[PDB]
């Protein structure tokens, strides 16, 4: 499969959630993701075939992945958006203020701006800490979906928010909205991965 | 809030 930045792909054919980021760990290709979305060696799925399995992830407490892929994928340094693709320049990380979009499965590509940093949230797992808050408006199934600028600095991944009885908060005014991404920065050191760029 |  193709791997693009927010598109569907499921987990040991039962949970749906979005890609974040094509990444690399030596000759290992993978993409980085929710830590919510899997287990280890949970089996990853693109269009109903396998592409790889989860190989390590932390949660709650942090909310992090990476899925190592066989050798069969293509990684590309894109997101989503529409039909469309926004091209992963680098991971700088955005300040709060800075205008923002995500990719997922469930809302499509949605922007909003970067609201807080260090936002702990209370799972009924238990807290995730450290995510930082955007008001872009997000759905159950965008978890793990990629956070980047328009200019291409990816930012994270989708962990969770305030979601509404109608399974997302795009029905709620911006001022209203907390939804949460894990920082990529921690994810790429702690996995030793780098990104794919173009 | 919940995951997602």
């Amino acid at each position: 499969a193709n791997i693009v930045g927010g598109i569907e792909y499921s987990i040991n054919n039962a949970s749906l959630c979005s890609v974040g980021f094509s990444v690399t760990r030596g000759a290992t290709k993978g993409f980085v993701t929710a830590g919510h979305c899997g287990t280890v060696n949970a089996t990853a799925r693109i269009g109903g075939a396998v592409v790889g399995t989860f190989a390590a992830r932390v949660f709650p407490g942090n909310d992090r992945a990476w899925v190592s892929l066989t050798s069969a994928q293509t990684l590309l340094p894109r997101v989503a958006n529409g039909s469309s693709f926004v091209t992963v320049r680098g991971s700088t990380e955005a300040a709060v203020g800075a205008a923002v979009c995500r990719s997922g499965r469930t809302t499509g590509y949605q922007c909003g701006t970067i609201t807080a940093k260090n936002v702990t949230a209370n799972y009924a797992e238990g807290a995730v800490r450290g995510l930082t808050q955007g008001n872009a408006c997000a759905g159950r199934g965008d978890s793990g979906g990629s956070w980047i600028t328009s200019a291409g600095q990816a930012q994270g991944v989708m962990s969770g928010g305030n979601v509404q009885s109608n399974g997302n908060n795009c029905g709620i005014p911006a001022s209203q909205r907390s939804s949460l991404f894990e920082r990529l920065q921690p994810i790429l050191s702690q996995y030793g991965l780098s990104l794919v760029t173009g | 809030a919940a995951p997602l």
